[PDB]
């Protein structure tokens, strides 16, 4: 079991700010993290696979980064539909694990 | 465009048998990707539980391997879990998926909220 | 590295995925280590395998290439993790649609660290002129790779080949070394396996070829294919290609020493001289 | 004892002292009473001595 401690659980920001958030996995998951967008009331959908690549169909201002143990997405130019819980997936070993999530609000 | 649909009745009493049944229209299961089922808690905590592949092999969650059977069918284009030894704690939403695995979890479905109660 | 082959750690084939950014004072590679997944080889690869065994790992950093009007999701059935996958560090570029063209492109990467990088790119040797017209497109194909100390202008060579694991195409992976504050410009109109994360050497290591199991209770220094040599002895008959701080290979199989006297049973002539004989009378000294 | 049939390889390169082109200088050795014929339609830096 490889635990994913997505910190912090809550953060609010304004429209056009930059936010930096950490999915910190317990062991070395070298490039295999796949991050997911949960709307409240709608299904999760993929945004970034292999820590680096945009699933074709999403607009471009998403940029996931980081590598190694600690990982980081950034959003510059926050938009009002960006209210979500951004879930992240460990993909080195079996079994798979997900994480606790985070809450992003319009302040 | 890929779209997949679940089916199933929405009630189960503890220690009974309630089946989950996913149908895929337009795309086959023999071309080589796996097929996971994903669990959704009240309080939107999530866990994975198992998958069937294109190649008829199974692998499950190591807290749950004594409970799960995954099999699949071709004329229906269907993959099949029946979960026994249930408990009222297992009230969840079960998402079937064309799960790519190491490329992530590519396609998802609408998901069905089923209830476990006495 | 087990089933990984040591040149795959900069390409990441589907068995080197737990290994892409390792860090070691002892790298170990096995007979079943296949450097690739898609069948092929690295050109000048023994120079490359001799960089990496004494490198202490590789500390990948991104090259910041972005790509446009182009698809980059190239996969093949021979590289399997859970589905049809590819390499972890490279990019099978292709066309946009299958038979229009490949638009001509040009990128460049400036080294900005202190250490020398290791670039590794790839040329794809297809099976025909019917698959490079559907992977990349019509026309000739050209991959110029230039720095301050280097240009080569590679080109593919299609044709029918014998199958190894189901496919009859190849990929050759070439490599250079950038120096601090250099550049490599890549121009290419197809048939190119672009890199995505260059590599920087971490430190020092050694490298051994073997086929035996790992034992972390034993403490040893001189390692060959059937194991590990450990003594203070200067000469070894065991294997000639013993690497590390190894003793010296020799042909003969025993050489000796003493402590003392040539023995008498009961360069001046003292051992059995005019004192012609021995003892067991005293028993401490001689 | 020799033929090679060289060809240039143009492209964009990093500047070293202001210019981004190169010249590669190759060399052979002639033996007594031999010849080298050079044919060339461009891109050639001929010798003179």
């Amino acid at each position: 079991d490889i635990q994913m401690n997505q910190s912090p659980s809550s953060l609010s920001a304004s429209l056009g700010d930059t936010i930096t958030i950490t999915c910190h996995a317990s062991q070395n998951i070298n490039v295999w993290l796949s991050w997911y967008q949960q709307k409240p009331g709608n299904i999760p959908k993929l945004l970034i696979y292999k820590a680096f690549d945009l699933h074709t169909g999403v607009p471009s201002r998403f940029s996931g980064s980081g590598s190694g143990t600690g990982f980081t997405l950034t959003i510059s130019s926050l938009q009002p539909e960006d209210i979500a819980t951004y879930y992240c997936q460990q993909g080195q070993t079996y079994p798979f694990t997900f994480g606790g999530g985070t809450k992003l609000e319009i302040k | 465009m890929v779209q997949l649909q679940e089916s199933g009745p929405g009630l189960v009493k503890p220690s009974q048998s309630l089946s989950l049944t996913c149908t895929v229209t337009g795309y086959s299961i023999t071309s080589d990707y796996t097929w996971n089922w994903i669990r959704q808690f009240p309080g939107n905590k999530l866990e994975w539980m198992g998958y069937i592949t294109y190649s008829d092999t199974t692998s499950y969650n190591p807290s749950l391997k004594s409970r799960i059977s995954i099999t699949r069918d071709t004329s229906k284009n269907q993959f099949f879990l029946q979960l026994n030894s249930v408990t009222t704690e297992d009230t969840a939403t079960y998402y079937c998926a064309r799960s790519d695995g190491w490329y992530g979890f590519a396609y998802w479905g609408q998901g069905t909220l089923v209830t476990v109660s006495a | 590295l087990g089933q990984c082959g040591l040149l795959g750690t900069i390409t990441g084939p589907p068995q080197c995925d737990q290994f892409l950014e390792f860090s070691a004072d002892l790298i170990i590679e096995r007979r079943e280590g296949s450097d690739v997944c898609y069948p092929g080889k690295f050109v000048n690869e023994e120079a490359l395998r001799q960089i990496l065994r004494e490198s202490g790992g590789i500390d990948k950093e991104s090259m910041g290439f972005t790509y446009n009007g182009i698809r980059t999701n190239g996969v093949t059935s021979a590289c399997r993790r859970s589905g049809s996958s590819f390499y972890a560090e490279m990019k099978w570029l292709l066309s946009n649609t299958d038979n229009a063209a490949f638009p001509q492109m040009t990128k460049s990467y400036k080294n900005t660290r202190e250490s020398p990088a290791i670039i590794v790119w790839g040329i794809h040797h297809s099976v025909s002129t019917a698959e490079q017209t559907k992977l990349y497109g019509s026309g000739n194909k050209l991959v110029t790779v230039g720095s301050s100390n280097y240009q080569q202008s590679f080109v593919p060579s299609p044709g029918a080949r014998p199958q190894v694991n189901g496919l009859s195409g190849r990929i050759d992976f070439h490599w250079l070394i950038l120096n601090p504050n250099d550049t490599v410009t890549f121009s290419f109109n197809g048939a190119f396996i672009a890199p995505d994360r260059a590599s920087f050497l971490r430190g020092k290591s050694m490298g051994i070829q073997s086929g035996v199991q790992v034992d972390a209770n034993c403490e040893g220094d001189c390692y060959h294919s059937g194991g590990t040599i450990i003594s203070n002895l200067p000469f070894q008959n065991i294997d000639s290609r013993a690497v590390g701080k190894c003793p010296r290979y020799v042909k003969q199989r025993s050489l000796l020493l003493a402590t003392g006297m040539k023995n008498v049973p009961e360069l001046f002539g003292a051992i059995a001289g005019f004192i012609e004989n021995g003892w067991e009378g005293l028993i401490d000294g001689w």
